[PDB]
């Protein structure tokens, strides 16, 4: 009764139908590298990083959005698994500017941690890397449109939770821009809650911008004030 | 160099070491500094098309 046998590298685990490959791996202790998934947001197969190999499967699938049938077996250390992840990692780091000092999420990036633990080292593509003009999304959120890896996590967040619905994609192909078409500022509730969601340092905090760096700050538990929710 | 031959004979007479030959005065044996700059290549990598990090 809704207890599905999947094997993580041979080891059995019972999984509900409709739940994905990734929630099974989080059940057994594994993680899959991922960008356009987020555990408390919507699900789409955009970012292509979460590719994974199944035993007896000549078609490599994206593990963020797979309905899980009965009796699988999932390779998370195999050959073409790492080959596909290193390929996609060399793809993502081509149209991204050399800004890791002047970025604000230098200690708390995601491209950096996955490019260490899952990426290649000797790059290619000697000439290119176009850049995109920015525009202020508001007075409170500093915006650089160049470091956007076009992961589409802010957009679906806006479309399903914020309800303002002024943040879309324009253009096609390489030339795709994210954000606002009519240059209208974004001043609504929870507009500061897009600096925790943008997984690269594109949409960052305007007042915080250049006052610290994450590897030098020690943390402390605290409670939300000026509310009643905490 | 730049010594009289009598004290050179005394230096050989003191011990059979031939002190005129190697004397702890490095004159011009040091390579003349600020040569044209030499390049520093890369070995068994940086060729394209095969060097996976999956392999090594
Ligand atoms: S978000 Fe981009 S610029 Fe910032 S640290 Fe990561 S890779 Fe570097
Ligand atoms: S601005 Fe950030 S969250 Fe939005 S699509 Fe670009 S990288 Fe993703
Ligand atoms: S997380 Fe599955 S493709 Fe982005």
């Amino acid at each position: 009764s809704n207890l599905i046998e999947v094997f993580v590298d041979g080891q059995s685990v019972m999984v509900e139908p409709g739940t994905t490959v990734l929630q099974a791996c989080e059940k057994v202790g594994m993680q899959i590298p991922r960008f356009c998934y987020h555990e408390r947001l919507s699900v789409a197969g955009n970012c292509r990083m979460c590719l994974v190999e199944i035993e007896k499967a000549p078609k490599v699938v994206a593990a963020c959005a797979m309905p899980v049938m009965k009796g699988w077996n999932i390779l998370t250390n195999s050959e073409k698994t790492k080959k596909a992840r290193e390929g996609v990692m060399e793809f993502l780091l081509a149209n991204h500017p050399l800004d890791c000092p002047i970025c604000d999420q230098g200690g708390e990036c995601d491209l950096q941690d996955q490019s260490m633990m899952f990426g290649s080292d000797r790059s290619r593509f000697l000439e290119g890397k176009r850049a995109v003009e920015d525009k202020n999304i508001g007075p409170l959120v500093k915006t650089i449109m160049t470091r956007c890896i076009q992961c589409t996590r802010c957009i679906r967040f806006a479309s399903e939770i914020a309800g303002v619905d002024d943040l879309g994609t324009t253009g096609r192909g390489n030339d795709m821009q994210v954000g606002t078409y009519i240059e209208k500022m974004f001043m609504s509730e929870l507009s500061g809650n897009i600096i925790d969601i943008c997984p690269v340092g594109a949409l960052t905090s305007k007042p915080y911008a250049f006052t610290a760096r994450p590897w030098e700050t020690r943390k402390t538990e605290s409670i939300d004030v000026m509310d009643a929710v905490g | 160099a730049s010594a009289t031959r009598l004290i050179q004979g005394l230096r050989n007479w003191a011990s059979g070491r031939d002190l005129q030959a190697k004397l702890q005065l490095r004159y011009q044996e040091i390579s003349k500094r600020t040569q044209p700059p030499p390049k520093l290549p890369v070995g068994p990598s940086h060729r394209l098309s095969n060097n996976y990090y999956c392999a090594r």
